């Protein structure tokens, strides 16, 4: 737990971060990306261990391959967008470790 | 030519745009900005210039998106300002700047009425150089084709939709295919336009308008590659107006690698400087930096006339290169990343 | 059956993990998350989370740590085993492990 809270923190500023970098050159897009929303292109599933005869509940991270986002920022800073999603893209599967 | 008209009604505007040419940041400035260790700095360095009490009768607790918003109010006003007491050849002119910010407007009241939701919550999100006059397509809302109808009978945007998008195409096509589709028709009039004012407004514009068709045109192809969008599509959405007109834009359009990209820079000189001018590698200048280093380098060609309408449209993308500049200098310093704080645009 | 994430956080993180492929709308419309605007009260954070919790699909809850640390009371009468919550950094924010409710209880801990 303690050690992966210490990866999480840095992943997540470096994601943090490189936000700035998407609004310095897409603008405003996060209004775009926030209010334009349908299905999610990554989900988790619930799943058990038994070790010492006790039930342990953990979780497992899956993919949906459909991008919601796909053609944001085409026109100018997709560059850095396609940077961004892949940031927190990656910070997603330490969180569900962690849960 | 220009002379026997351009000062009978445009004289004033142009000395007032002037003078706020002369209220930007120099590179001294912002080499005293970086310098800076917290908000309370930033606030009282940008108080010794044209930025003066832009953070008055506001929170002590600073934060980059306060900064970011009291930014654009100053830009906003003096735009707004300029707009209200210009007279119709300017005003016309200034309107086809303000295009630019409807159209995206227009994709966010779009897109919440695909999702059903009121566009009265949409409102305080809309860019304040694209806010409409007339309303009743915000007050209606009630469906994406009322929207369509309401937009047409309201929105000076109307004319860009009936050459390129009808109601079945809105109901179809994703919202991005729409921004860079009435974008296509958007800079091709507004080039059209700069056409007809001939002489000095269109030596000053052509040089930029051709160069942002150009440059959606490289940036639409490298972002293209990983997506679902076909070289048709492609094709239906590279603005017609730029030196890649004739061939390199079919060129582009084929194009699906990076080095292809590259191999239509290479016809063109300065193209070709901007992309042997970044690898995008770890430290590097990014090739998106290099076109917004370029669209200012651009820009800065504009105050070297006296007579015409090319300094209202480089100072808009000069002063929004200046909020884009001190907000990405309010990050670093604000997160401590210095190590990236040098990548502001040096406008003038 | 599978389960979604879901956020309550500030504009900037909720983008980051908007475009990092989190966001759903449940058949009733409602979304999975919650943009905290600084007009926000607490009693829409403390729904929501109260929402977020007893939901069906929702298997983990992702707080903002400053956030988490205004919702603290219902964050830390939760006790339920199975619905995960987690306190994460952001730009203007605290660190990971700020008042961490889970690392308060271990006696091996450092």
């Amino acid at each position: 737990i303690i050690e992966t809270k210490m990866l999480m923190g840095e992943v997540m500023r470096e994601a943090a971060f490189s936000l700035a970098e998407a609004k310095f050159t897409a603008g405003d897009f996060s209004t775009t990306v926030i209010q334009n929303v349908n299905k999610a292109q990554v989900k988790i599933r619930a799943k058990k261990d038994n070790v010492a005869g006790v039930t342990l509940p953990v979780f497992e991270h899956y993919h949906e391959g459909t991008d919601s986002y796909e053609l944001t920022g085409l026109a100018r800073g997709g560059e850095q967008l396609a940077k961004l999603k892949r940031n927190y893209a990656k910070a997603v599967e330490l969180l569900v470790e962690l849960a | 030519f220009p002379e026997l008209y351009f000062n009978v009604d445009n004289g004033y505007l142009e000395g007032l745009v002037r003078g706020l040419k002369a209220g930007v940041l120099s590179q001294a400035d912002y080499l005293n900005l970086v310098q800076c260790e917290t908000l309370e700095d930033l606030k009282l360095h940008l108080q010794s210039t044209d930025y003066g009490n832009f953070l008055a009768n506001e929170a002590s607790p600073l934060t980059v998106s306060v900064i970011d918003d009291k930014l654009k109010e100053k830009m906003v006003v003096e735009f707004r300002h300029m707009r209200n007491h210009a007279y119709e050849p300017l005003a016309s002119f200034l309107d086809f700047i303000t295009y630019s910010y409807m159209i995206d407007n227009v994709i966010l009241l779009i897109t919440g009425t695909l999702h059903q939701r009121s566009i009265a919550e949409l409102v305080p999100k809309c860019h304040p150089l694209g806010s409409f006059e007339q309303m009743e397509a915000v007050n209606i809302a009630q469906t994406p084709a009322e929207l369509y109808n309401a937009i047409l009978v309201d929105t000076p945007l109307a004319a860009f939709f009936q050459d390129c998008i009808s109601e079945q195409d809105l109901d179809e096509m994703n919202i991005e295919i729409i921004r860079n589709t009435l974008y296509k028709a958007y800079l091709e009039s507004f080039y059209k336009f700069c056409t007809l004012l001939g002489g000095t407004t269109a030596d000053a514009m052509c040089p930029i308008l051709e160069f942002e068709a150009d440059r959606r045109a490289f940036i639409i192809t490298i972002n293209s590659f990983g997506t679902e969008l076909s070289k048709e599509d492609r094709a239906k959405l590279f603005p017609h107006c730029g030196r890649l007109y004739p061939e390199g834009l079919a060129q582009l359009a084929r194009a699906d690698d990076y080095e292809q990209v590259k191999n239509v820079a290479d016809y063109y000189p300065e193209y070709k400087l901007l992309f042997e001018g970044a690898g995008s590698n770890p430290g590097d200048k990014t090739l998106e930096d290099r076109f917004f280093e370029h669209e200012v380098k651009l820009n800065k060609l504009a105050f070297l006339n006296q007579f015409h309408f090319g300094v209202f449209y480089a100072f808009v993308k000069l002063k929004e290169q200046e909020c884009r500049n001190i907000v990405w200098i309010a990050e670093c310093i604000a997160q401590r990343h210095r190590a990236k704080i040098d990548n502001y645009i040096p406008i003038f | 059956r599978g389960k979604l994430i879901a956020v309550i956080g500030d504009e900037d993180t909720v983008t980051g993990f908007l475009l990092g492929g989190i966001g759903e709308l449940n058949k009733n419309r409602h979304p999975n998350f919650l943009v905290v605007e600084k007009d926000t009260t607490i009693n829409e954070i403390e729904d929501t989370f109260r929402q977020f919790l007893n939901r069906d699909d929702i298997g983990i809850i992702l707080i903002n740590q400053y956030i988490a640390e205004m919702v603290r009371h219902a964050l830390d009468a939760h006790q339920r085993s199975i619905p995960a919550v987690l306190e994460i950094p952001s730009k203007e924010h605290p660190y990971d492990a700020a008042k961490d409710s889970i690392l308060r209880r271990a006696k091996g801990m450092f």
